[PDB]
């Protein structure tokens, strides 16, 4: 039983730390990079006008 | 009538783009027309856009190039643009300016009409309420439009809006439980696009009955801001006078919006957003609020500008302001494009505000407002779902979320797709969108009653 | 007395000669006498914002210098009419010329001086006796709905050396005359008022009466108030579709004022063929809704200075039945449309804007006319209590929330029912999103609600919560999963789906959902709180015990009471009367507590 | 400076526009100065109208604080004229005693805020009842409203307005009822009706109350209803025997109810 | 004093906007309080906005309608706007302008004071000290202000920031373990909230202390301009003059800065950062750094600025300056008030930066500090084990996890949770603190130090 659950908390572990680092080194960046450039693209607006 | 001599003026103070400021002019006319002989004889026309004591700020449609002071004779016509209009107009092709460019004579007017028509009393203008079959499921469907109605067709550049365009040109009809006089307005269309859709009314035998305004991209840009109203003038009289029901087609309203985004920065107005005008907002809704049908008269204008949203922002100036007039958009999607979809409609964003009015028993049939509602509902979900799959994989998605994405693909396969030439009446895009509903189980129909659930679904 | 016109762009002329011309006041421009505004002055000459096309008219021409400004003719009448932006009948301009054209320059007078109106004075006055401005000093019988009372200017005041009997009168006879400092002023029934200035009133009092929509969203979640001042969206599937005309149908009103400032086309003629066509019942009978509603129809394509005197004209004409003692609802179409015309009359006038260019007044003309709102104690010596409830129309560019019209209009307005676009999406309607939409009128509100509805705070309170808590649950069931929830976030969730989609989704088109009495809605919230509270108890109570209970076991023993509860929204006021709906509901009450006392 | 939002013009005109509209109130429910004590407590605002004044005159002595200025006390103190003056004439025909209406004004003064006042809605209801009913054409409806509001302003005269008399609140609310229910629910206003006049504890309610037209009017609709689905000429004989009361009574609807059972087993 | 006649003038040159442009005035003042008759007699104020050789523009703080050339008189005061200021003033309503509006006469004045004020000399002004309790436990707590401390409250358009300033108002006081007074300064209040402020006030009898000036949202927008001057000026006048320590509450700033955006477009300049003056930051210090305990005077001026922030975005202009200017911030939060938590003051984001001057032994006690860090790291745990519970299940916590929730639940409903007429004395606010400290045993309190728990945490 033991190890059952252990190779089963493995598999859950590996997975749940994928969706993480995924998250933190994808999902994150790009929206801050998206953030940047709208607030740099609202600033050549308000130079404009 | 002006009996008058009119009076021409060697006097052009100054020229600055399109526009050319005229000095001592006798009781300068708001809005009046002036004739500009150029030195070597080129006749021009331009229009009075301002006047302040004895100057006045003409705008030349065919451009200023070649005019120089001290020899540019300004004749002062004395009286507002005022179109010939005619029945015969029907079957003729004319360039922005309204000259025939087909080889025939010039229009003899029936009548002499302002091209800033005639403003309609809101006591007496009928609600529209037929349906206009389309053919094009994603329109009938689910963005109906009522025969008078103001619908846009929002797209891009490189999109099929086109092809959108002749397709409800070529099958607008109405409901079967009086053909359409198709009045087109072409403001910057290459030349590939005005000979499509010249080529789409000779083969479709309706030439008879199309009256073609073509301002192509090498002809002047001061010409297409009157392009629309000449137009939409000749479509009143032949609705509100001769009785006939019209569809008049604008092809690019942003080009014509970068028109008078041109003539307003020539004038060192005030900007709005982007640099169009303050008044972009009046001078689109002078054009779009001409649609519609009036009490006594038996004949309509149905109305489809068609915009070129830049950058695909649904929030640019000119989509923005033509959503806040028009009734409703049809909404042409890249996505869709892309993926080689054709009509590519994107349901979600598009809509169609007399169509709540124009479906329904009677009309239509009893389950068109709630296989819409349904449609569109499922539709989004199954786009939400989509959106979730994206990130957190398939793997991860429950039994409904794989009926709704299944949903969404057999939607954008059966229900959107359709063949350019193919016409689905009403009742074909019921059925269909029926057949999509039936992938889900009816518990999951939640926004159609029972009393229809249990007449259509189980079929 | 009368100028030149110096110059014309646009529906911005500019006459010379006008040296003694006063701001904001009314010209005719041309030889047609196009209306105009004065909106600025240098020197002599005086820029004029015209209210009607500007096309052909040509330098030199006559600027006639009439000495009032922008007024409005309040008076028989204005019952069932329909206006332009400006107070010009649509439907006298129709019959008048027999063509379906607005002629420019047109003079048709605002009310009609050739009807013969049924004028009775109040009995108690006589020659000599004193009266102030707001007095109503005469009836006349307008309709079978409404008594229009004829009240004495306001700024008016004297001893009454005239009043005429009881009669038949036009609306241009001399009905009273009264003199004041030797000054004898002669008052007929109809009198001129400018739309920009507010209408006098005793006090302003607080607004302590809820004004009854027809949705359970707005009049339990989110209150409005007679005499309030409430900010709606503009989306479509809500708003024009059902508010309006549920309004119109039924409601604490006692008369609609409906001002289309920037509406399409279409869509204002299907206000203007829907409204002569719905009724209601009073006193036993089925009466047009005209005969209490008045429309200002102002299409997009109008000038853009009628657009703009549009709002003030429907809010001066509410100001005036207010002082007659009704409660009058009024609805802008959109304040967006109001403040394009604002910017695009700024930018005419080269003026510099505030943020996405509106004018920095933009704010202030807001206030203007929102703060004319409210319930007053009616200048005038007949003691009467009036109110103007203006709910105020908004459409931000692509349903932006920091737009500069809407973040002007929630400074000012107390309510604000925003809109979820996922729920329009969904086809949840009303699609009034419920975690940012607010309303400051439930404090002034809790005395109405703790005398006649005791029960309804705490429910709301814990409606409120249970929808705070399934926001805040929904977020970790879709990041994470669900099976670590417990079973009292379970009842959560699943009693705010049960509230979310049986007591806040409200189909206005159906026979019985097209309005919702209060009784109904309070009622439906009992059960629906009544239900959350003793699930609570009971997986509360049973955890920690062997006999555990979980919300799977209450699912599965009661589908019933849920199927019940779902379709308490099902019964209909018409014909399942008050008594009947409550017996239901308490009937239900009954069987839930039965169930639970079974599973306990 | 501003006063209550009026400018002070404005204030000082409507200060003497109420003590004019005090006087005309005063003038109007008791033109024979019976009331001695209402009359007192408002001698200082009707002071300048049994003596005679110009609109100017009153207005500068407003001005100079020699009439009592202050906006919201004559406003409050006009109000519960105006509510008393609002019970006399809804029961006009009905007047009421001094000893009541003196009572009733002290309970008017008494109260902390009138216009929100139970005593308001009433007079509210009273007043839409009497409305509807001022230019009402003949129909069941509208007959029996007018004889059931009859009746109301008698218990109103008698028992006024500030005593929650049961029967008044009885009456109020069949009446409300009535005028609220359609007029197509015939046999609906027959039913309220005859209810009422059962549960009256009075036999024969309507006997000084109504004029003998009407009392017969109403006995004749009664004997009309009654009359379809006879199944015996013998029947309707007896019917129009019956028409010969004077009034409606209990009785006489017990003997119509009789009648009905008569039928419903020949039916 | 000046003695010389006042200078009246019909030279009106012209009217735009607020703006009459008098022109051929004898040295113009700029800053010149001015008033002006119309050709109807109706009187109306000014305040000459620019100066220029002899012309002089006169916003006026009325509208121009009406105002017309050749019969509008217009006479010059000589004097820039002076209050007049004394300590009668004090249980009065005022309007934006001074004017009272509580049917009493007009200010005698003790002095004539400009409202614009003088900067407090750094050099002279003290550190703030001792504390104003406002008997809000989530502030007295946790955000205490200190005597002479700037500390704005943060919140969005709906959530109840004039219900808790009303509080403060009703409430706010000295420790007490007749030398306190408060001016609220309410800018662009619509009707409804400036009555329930006055009536508030009015009704629940601390109306002794309070000087209200009310400036609703329909009442000229220089009015708005001049209503925070105005309280400053009667709040120096009552602290450094009349040594009492005063309690500013400015509601709105947000409508203060339309207000300031609309007078800078009214001078025609161009649009600053996000559409507002790029001054703003100077005129916010300005208001707000009238502000502290001063060298050799016993009284003080505390301030707390009221926010509204536009979009609940803590970036915009004004509460991103006013953070820059003040020493603090108290978050009123929308997801609290949601949940029927009244005050809705969320205390994590919160801070007050002289908290620390503001508590101890002889301000407000001992334990004032230890019990607000203590109860601040158990709320931050305890929403940190919901967030945890929400994924693990109830089972899987431990023993002090269900601690640190059943702390934040009785934090909450006990300390947060007040109710608008709940006055708390610090004294209450932190025997409620160690109720719900002792929740925990003494170990887990470590942020208490055992000389504090040893007197504190028995009973």
């Amino acid at each position: 039983s033991l190890q059952t659950s252990f190779v089963t908390l493995d598999e859950a572990i590996k997975i749940t730390n994928r969706r993480v680092n995924a998250i933190e080194h994808v999902i994150i960046p790009r929206i801050e990079r998206t953030l940047a450039y709208i607030i740099t693209e609202l600033d050549e607006r308000e130079r404009e006008e | 009538y002006l009996s008058q001599p009119r009076l021409t003026y060697k006097t052009v103070s100054g020229v600055n783009g399109p526009l050319v400021i005229l000095d001592h002019v006798k009781f300068p006319r708001y809005a009046e027309i002036v004739h500009l002989t150029l030195p070597d004889g080129t006749k021009r026309s331009g229009q009075v856009l301002e006047v302040s004591g004895s100057k006045a700020v003409v705008q030349v449609f065919e451009g200023t190039s070649g005019i120089d002071a001290k020899k540019t004779s300004c004749e002062f016509t004395g009286d507002i643009l005022r179109t010939p209009v005619s029945e015969d107009m029907l079957g003729r092709v004319f360039n922005g300016s309204g000259k025939p460019i087909d080889r025939g004579p010039v229009v003899l007017a029936e009548d002499f009409l302002d091209i800033m028509g005639q403003p309609i009393n809101p006591q007496c203008r009928i609600y529209p309420e037929e349906m206009i079959q389309t053919g094009i499921s994603a329109i009938d469907g689910m963005n109906s439009i009522a025969r008078g109605q103001k619908i846009p067709i929002f797209s891009a550049a490189g999109l099929p809006h086109n092809e959108i365009a002749a397709q409800i040109c070529r099958q607008a009809g109405l409901v079967k439980k009086e053909n359409f006089a198709i009045v087109f307005a072409a403001m910057g269309v290459n030349m590939e696009t005005a000979r499509f859709f010249k080529s789409d009314f000779e083969e479709n035998g309706s030439m008879d009955n199309v009256c073609l305004f073509l301002n192509l991209a090498n002809d002047p840009t001061i010409e297409r801001i009157i392009t629309p109203r000449l137009a939409l003038t000749t479509a009143e009289f032949l609705a509100y006078q001769c009785e006939k029901h019209v569809l008049v087609i604008l092809t690019d309203m942003s080009s014509y919006a970068e028109a008078l985004r041109e003539v307003s920065a020539a004038r060192e107005e005030v900007p709005g957003r982007r640099g169009f005008p303050g008044y972009m907002y009046t001078d689109l809704a002078t054009i779009y609020e001409r649609a519609g049908r009036v009490e006594g008269r038996n004949g309509s204008i149905t109305q489809i500008p068609i915009l070129t949203m830049p950058n695909d922002d649904i929030t640019h100036p000119i989509p923005d302001l033509t959503g806040y007039i028009t009734e409703g958009q049809i909404y042409v999607d890249r996505q869709l494009h892309n993926r080689q979809i054709y009509p590519p409609i994107n349901v979600l964003p598009s809509l169609s505000r007399l169509m709540k009015s124009a479906i329904g028993e009677g009309m239509t049939r009893k389950d068109h407002a709630d296989v819409s509602n349904q449609l569109y509902a499922c539709y989004a979900i199954g786009k939400d779902v989509q959106a979730m799959k994206a990130v957190v994989g398939e793997e991860a998605l429950t039994s409904d979320d794989l009926l709704y994405l299944e949903f969404l693909q057999k939607f954008e396969k059966n229900f959107i797709t359709q063949g350019p030439y193919e016409n689905r009446t009403v009742y074909e895009t019921l059925d269909i969108g029926w057949q999509l509903l039936r992938i889900f189980p009816k518990e999951m129909l939640k926004r159609i009653p029972q009393s229809t659930l249990s007449e259509f679904y189980p079929r | 007395t009368f100028g030149y016109v110096h110059g014309v762009s646009g529906p911005v002329v500019t006459a010379c000669d006008m040296a003694g011309a006063a701001m904001y006041e009314l010209v005719r421009v041309g030889h047609s006498e196009l209306v105009g505004e004065i909106i600025r002055l240098e020197g002599d000459m005086a820029t004029i914002q015209v209210y009607e096309e500007t096309s052909g008219v040509s330098v030199g021409d006559p600027v006639l210098r009439t000495g009032k400004p922008l007024s409005v003719e309040l008076g028989p009448g204005i019952m069932g009419a329909i206006f332009d932006g400006i107070q010009r009948p649509l439907s006298d301009i129709s019959s008048q010329t027999q063509s379906i054209y607005i002629p420019r320059g047109v003079n048709v007078s605002a009310l009609s001086r050739d009807i013969k109106w049924e004028f009775i004075p109040s009995k108690n006055l006589r020659v000599g006796s004193h009266i102030t401005g707001g007095d109503i000093y005469g009836i006349v019988n307008e309709n079978s709905l409404i008594k229009h009372k004829i009240m004495l200017p306001p700024r008016s005041r004297g001893s009454v050396t005239y009043i005429a009997p009881p009669g038949n009168y036009d609306a241009s006879d001399v009905v009273l005359e009264l003199e004041f400092e030797g000054v004898k002023e002669k008052l007929s029934m109809v009198q001129v008022w400018p739309v920009r200035q507010v209408r006098p009133v005793t006090e302003k009092l607080p607004a302590n009466h809820p004004l009854l929509t027809g949705q359970r969203v707005l009049d339990a979640l989110f209150p409005c108030v007679q005499g309030g001042t409430t900010a709606i969206p503009g989306a479509f599937g809500c708003g024009k579709t059902v508010i309006s005309q549920s309004l119109s149908k039924y409601s604490n009103s006692d008369v609609i004022i409906y001002v289309g400032c920037g509406e399409r086309g279409n869509e204002m003629s299907e206000v203007l063929r829907d409204f002569p066509e719905l009724t209601m019942e009073v006193d036993g009978k089925v009466e047009s809704i005209m005969k209490r509603t008045a429309l200002v129809a102002n299409t997009s394509n109008m000038p853009v200075a009628a657009r703009e005197a549009s709002i003030y004209t429907g809010i001066t004409l509410s100001e005036y039945f207010r002082d007659m003692g009704y409660h009058v609802s009024m609805m802008a179409d959109s304040t967006s449309r109001w403040a394009e015309a604002l910017r695009e009359i700024s930018g005419r006038l080269a003026e510099m804007p505030a943020d996405s260019g509106y004018p920095a007044y933009l704010g202030a003309r807001l206030a203007s006319f929102y703060e004319r709102a409210g319930r007053v104690k009616c200048l005038g010596n007949p003691e009467r209590e009036g109110s103007v409830s203006i709910v105020g129309a908004v459409s931000p560019p692509g349903g932006d929330f920091s737009d500069p019209v809407t973040s002007a209009t929630l400074g000012i307005v107390q309510v604000f029912w925003g809109l979820d676009k996922k729920l329009a999406q969904r086809k949840h309607f009303p699609s009034v999103n419920w975690l940012i939409s607010y309303s400051k009128y439930m404090r002034a509100l809790d005395e109405y609600y703790d005398k006649h509805f005791t029960e309804f705070v705490p429910l709301r309170t814990k409606a409120k919560e249970i929808l705070q808590e399934e926001e805040d649950l929904a977020e970790i069931v879709q990041l994470v999963g669900k099976a670590s929830l417990a079973e009292t976030d379970k009842i959560t969730l699943e009693v705010a789906k049960l509230i979310k989609d049986d007591f806040l989704q409200q189909n206005g088109y159906t026979p019985y959902d097209r309005f919702c009495p209060f009784y109904k809605t309070v009622g439906m919230l009992s059960n629906m709180i009544s239900f959350y509270d003793m699930a609570r108890r009971a997986v509360e109570t049973t955890a920690q015990s062997d006999n555990k209970i979980t919300w799977s076991i209450i699912r599965e023993h009661m589908g019933e009471i849920l199927y019940k509860l779902s379709s308490m929204k099902f019964k209909d006021p018409v014909k399942d009367g008050e008594a009947k709906i409550k017996a239901d509901y308490a009937q239900l009450l009954e069987d839930m507590q039965n169930a639970f006392r079974s599973l306990e | 400076i501003k006063m209550g939002g009026l400018t002070s013009e404005q204030y000082h005109s409507q200060v003497v526009g109420k003590i004019g509209y005090i006087a005309r109130c005063m003038q109007t429910i008791d033109p024979e100065n019976n009331l001695k004590k209402i009359r007192e407590d408002y001698q200082d605002v009707l002071i300048w109208a049994e003596k005679n004044y110009r609109f100017e005159e009153i207005l500068e002595a407003s001005k100079s604080g020699k009439c009592p200025n202050d906006l919201d006390a004559l406003s409050r103190r006009s109000l519960i004229l105006q509510e008393l003056l609002r019970l006399v004439s809804s029961i006009s025909p009905f007047k009421m005693k001094l000893d009541l209406i003196e009572s009733q004004y002290e309970k008017m003064k008494q109260h902390v805020n009138l216009w929100k006042s139970d005593y308001h809605v009433k007079l509210n209801q009273l007043n839409q009842l009497t409305d509807y009913l001022k230019n009402a054409a003949p129909t069941p409806k509208n007959n029996f409203l007018r004889a059931m509001t009859s009746v109301l302003q008698m218990q109103i005269a008698q028992y006024g307005i500030t005593e929650d008399n049961e029967g008044i609140n009885q009456l109020f609310k069949l009446g409300l009822h009535l005028l609220a229910m359609a007029n197509e629910k015939i046999d609906e206003q027959y039913h309220l009706f005859k209810g009422y006049v059962k549960d009256q504890p009075e036999e024969s309610p309507f006997e000084g109350i109504l004029p003998a037209e009407d009392q017969k009017i109403l006995v004749k609709t009664m004997i009309d209803y009654a009359m379809p689905k006879l199944s015996s000429k013998v029947l309707q004989d007896k019917l129009s025997a019956l028409s010969s009361s004077d009034v409606l009574t209990k009785t006489l609807l017990d003997s119509i109810d009789r009648i009905v059972k008569e039928n419903e087993k020949l039916n």
